[PDB]
């Protein structure tokens, strides 16, 4: 609960309207009622504050003519609502001090301020930051190290000589530091390459739920700073993930993957491995990278869906488009 | 050399994968056969080529058995 | 075990043969000796049925002919396998009574007759209904409620306020309610927006293992009543799930996805978001759903394996399909 | 902190030692990491011209690869396989667990085998067998009657459902749900009937499965995983799949049930495959294949279009859409022309 | 029945839009609702409809309605 | 203008993306120039329409080196 002027001096906003206005928090424009603080972020729907029950609407200034209420005028109405999503935030935490039924190791090595929820696992040799929080039912693996202010959700693995940096956030259901996808093949039979690099994890990075990091074969598995992964994503061993790259959900990445810098790879995208790709690339879903990108851009590939019928015809001409190839060839010829 | 009813049995037996046996006049591709949701389309093609013709989808529609393919090319 | 007159009568099945006969357990076809009772949905196998061991065989009225055992006849062999195969359940309960190393907060709410596995860990304000079951090592974050009669599997983690129906089932490793991938851009810095939606989960909901639903945003992401969600799915924050859909292994939704009733999803398939399936959709598997679906039927892509030799000119076909595109144009021209 | 005389090593990797045997090694490193102390290896002769760069004690290569060492060679004819004798040989991974943690809930009923080891708060029920030499790791679950052979371990917090059984010296990663019931349901007037899955998962021995895998039990007769398979990370592998001898499965296959896929195989990952049918021995599938029919014959096998820039890629899609048209024109044009 | 009225009846026929929302300064993308493959779509159905080839170059310059109606009125 | 080697190695050159110095005579298209093996049918496709001819596929498996592309079309 807060007043709505320091709400916009706190979001550097420009107040309009009666700052003594009483916000409880965050909802949508078709959802807000009184006590509510709502956005708007797209011109089409300046018609719809006419309909809105919030008690405040974070705007631009080409949106304020349109307003029917108290308003807060920034330049950026998402980011805004980003902020002031974090300071209205009910989000409890993973875990309230140290449980009674935690495992710890003798030789972890505890910050100040530290929290490790019920039957979590803290093996030997751990360093866990001050502030760092440890959900229930977690463990974290030998000689592991958390940086201050990074927090595990429920049933999170960390496996062993894993780095997490400061103010990370990892949900439940993750797999951090398994090891890689490693064989030689001796006449059929495969044999295991013990995978003894590690996963560097930087500071504020993000990852989503039942996601897969896999550590190294020899050097490191690298996630820069400010990097964000949703969930069900496979990052196997030896992929460098640049700075504040984003990877949605369902992504496969092949071992010793470079993607480089402020990337935004599409959901259920598939990357093959030992290659490079560069700053700012966008691959948009279910994208088939088979290739280095070596220029900055957008970039794409599948055939959408079609009703069945049609689809049957198209797979089937596609299947065969060498042999319209050659008729094609073979009418040219003729004609000329 | 061979019969049409020969011919188009023997299409029908590869595109399938099925034997001679299996292959009865009154039998359905997808029923009885076994097709899959590209081999019917595919087999039609499988006839276009064979028989050095031309189905017009209107027509192509109507192949389901082995009667039915049969009866169309002897035509 | 049942007398096959008992059991005949529980699935009001009409009986043919001797109704004295034991039954103990259900079994394939191909695997059924004295004592089973097995099924028939695909008349091919009557020819068959003299070469199966079992001691009753469900089959139609059409199928009687040919049986060479006691028959029960019904109208729909396979769903009275669902039903016989529910008598004749061996599968137990992932828990009974209440474990001494659970870890249950104080303020838990239990109704009559729950069980809660060993080192489960129930949050406060957490409110279970009667013969809830909650598997060993599970979470169940603050303030969350599970209805009547619903089951989890081992280490499955539900967040805070999340909403499950009555006679729900969740295989392990499932992770409800984590937060929706939610983050603004700022200038290339990525911003964290606090996820306080929801997940509402209906009556009747069956949820496979390593699958990931997300809670809303502001809104909440909803899961009708009788939906069933195979394995390794990713749901993302705001898809609503209408009632009776079918969500196979390994689909990936984009936020703010809505899809209607009695849908089937295929496996591997991907769908954008911020769009709408209407009911009665079927995609088949690995289906690239980037469109609205407004009319029912069935809807398909992909152009699927051919041999590696062959496909390498496939693709470097279709890649370059525009050239022949304008080939074709120009020829259309030159016979004009 | 291992240490052993290069001499030693040479000697229990049946490599030809050219170089000083009484140097001492103490683990394994990458060419570009490896320090005084440490072997490597190499396989890309492109690497050749980067071995004088290379701070190792010792490179494992070929006898075509010896004119251009510069540091102790050990000279193998295979040096990827060597690699991986060596890696454990000097191995630093340490076990999920080590002796029975009191946190740990042990069914009275369980059985033990010798020098069993079990981490912290895992949970084993009624009826489980764990042979000699098990590790279960931290979180574990282990279900009813399930039975894991003689040197078999778990990482933490993996999932055992009920009568599963697992053979001899299998690795099991963190987060694998094993056993989980098939996605069986029937429909009855729109609405999904459960149908219990009592078929089990039957696992053989030197199996390694990866983190976030979910292997179905059977519906009633059972899941089987062969003997020596690999299976890497987020992989489904559905109710009542068979899997022969030594298949590798890589990362994110999608697998429909009843699906038979036979020995050797190579399963590309975030592959999709059909079910009830069968894929026979040797086949390879490339990455992202859509396997939508049986594979009858050994070899490699693909599909998809890979990416292109975004405005191509529109035109691209596009003009596949409309493939049946360009068909038809096509068509129209040849009987024109002729 | 002219070439602006065509035009604009097309471009409905392909955006799933009411004819007056085709308003000569609208953008397909910002103002109706076109997609990533909406308007290559419809650049094809214009080169049936009027016969023509349209190049890659300028239909990247086809953002709008009246562009479009301007583009093929300049090609017979 | 144009010799037979100029305009063979000019396509190696655009298809693999390289420097008209490092097409060298002795490069193997994979090994040395990094072709992939769909960059290889590619390169074909693109020789085949630049001296329009055709390329029986057992030929075609033949032609992995600079040289050998070269020498196909050369008779040599
Ligand atoms: P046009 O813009 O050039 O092309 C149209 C396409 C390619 C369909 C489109 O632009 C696109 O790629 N859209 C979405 C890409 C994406 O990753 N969207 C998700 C945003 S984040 C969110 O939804 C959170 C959620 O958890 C994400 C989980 C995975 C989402 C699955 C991606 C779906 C891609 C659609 C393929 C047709
Ligand atoms: P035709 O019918 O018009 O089209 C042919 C195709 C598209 C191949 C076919 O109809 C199809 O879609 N088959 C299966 C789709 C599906 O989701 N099947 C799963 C039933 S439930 C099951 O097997 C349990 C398992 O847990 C499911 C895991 C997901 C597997 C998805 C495989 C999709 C195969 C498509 C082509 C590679
Ligand atoms: P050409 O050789 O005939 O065809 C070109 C292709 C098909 C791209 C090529 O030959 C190929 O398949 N190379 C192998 C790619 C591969 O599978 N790499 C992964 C090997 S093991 C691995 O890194 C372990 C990891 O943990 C999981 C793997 C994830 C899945 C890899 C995706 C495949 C990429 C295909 C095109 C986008
Ligand atoms: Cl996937």
């Amino acid at each position: 609960s807060i007043r709505l002027a320091d709400l916009a001096q706190q979001l550097d906003a420009e107040l309009h309207g009666d700052g003594d206005i009483v916000i409880t928090g965050v909802a949508s424009m078709q959802s807000a009622q009184t006590g509510h603080i709502t956005f708007m972020v797209n011109p089409k729907y300046r018609e719809h504050l006419g309909l809105c029950q919030a008690s405040a609407v974070v705007m631009t200034q080409d949106d304020l003519p349109f307003a029917k209420s108290a308003a807060l005028v920034v330049k950026n109405p998402y980011l805004t609502y980003a902020r002031m999503a974090q300071i209205l935030d009910t989000t409890p935490q993973p875990a309230q001090n140290i449980a009674p039924s935690a495992v710890i190791d003798a030789t972890a090595k505890l910050g100040n301020n530290v929290s490790i929820g019920a039957n979590a696992v803290i093996e030997s040799g751990v360093e866990l930051g001050d502030n760092v929080i440890i959900g229930a039912g977690c463990f974290v693996g030998k000689n592991s190290k958390i940086g201050a202010g990074s927090r595990l959700w429920a049933n999170v693995t960390i496996y062993h000589e894993i780095q997490i940096g400061q103010n990370c956030l990892i949900q439940s259901g993750t797999v951090v530091g398994a090891d890689g996808f490693g064989y030689a093949n001796d006449r059929g039979n495969w044999v295991k390459i013990p995978q003894i690099g590690r996963v560097i994890i930087g500071d504020r990075v993000e990852i989503g739920a039942c996601t897969t990091i896999d550590r190294g074969a020899l050097d490191d598995t690298i996630i820069g700073n400010g990097v964000i992964i949703d969930n069900q994503c496979q990052i196997a061993a030896n992929v460098v993930i640049g700075d504040n790259t984003a990877v949605a959900g369902g992504v496969i990445m092949a071992g010793s993957l470079k993607i480089g810098r402020y990337c935004m790879i599409g959901g259920a995208s598939v990357i093959n491995g030992h290659m490079e790709i560069c700053d700012k690339v966008t691959v948009t879903g279910m994208g088939m990278v088979m290739r280095p990108i070596t220029e900055p851009g957008v970039y794409s590939s599948g055939i959408p869906l079609q009703p069945n019928k049609v689809w049957r015809k198209t797979a089937a001409l596609v299947m065969n488009i060498d042999d319209m190839s050659k008729r094609l060839k073979s009418l040219e010829r003729k004609v000329n | 050399m061979s019969t049409i009813e020969e011919r188009v049995k023997k299409i029908i037996g590869e595109q399938l994968g099925v034997k001679q046996e299996e292959v009865t006049n009154n039998a359905s591709f997808v029923e009885d056969l076994g097709a899959d949701s590209l081999d019917t389309v595919e087999l039609v093609m499988a006839l276009e080529e064979e028989f050095d013709t031309e189905i017009p989808d209107e027509e192509a529609e109507k192949i389901t058995t082995v009667q039915a393919a049969i009866d169309y090319i002897n035509g």
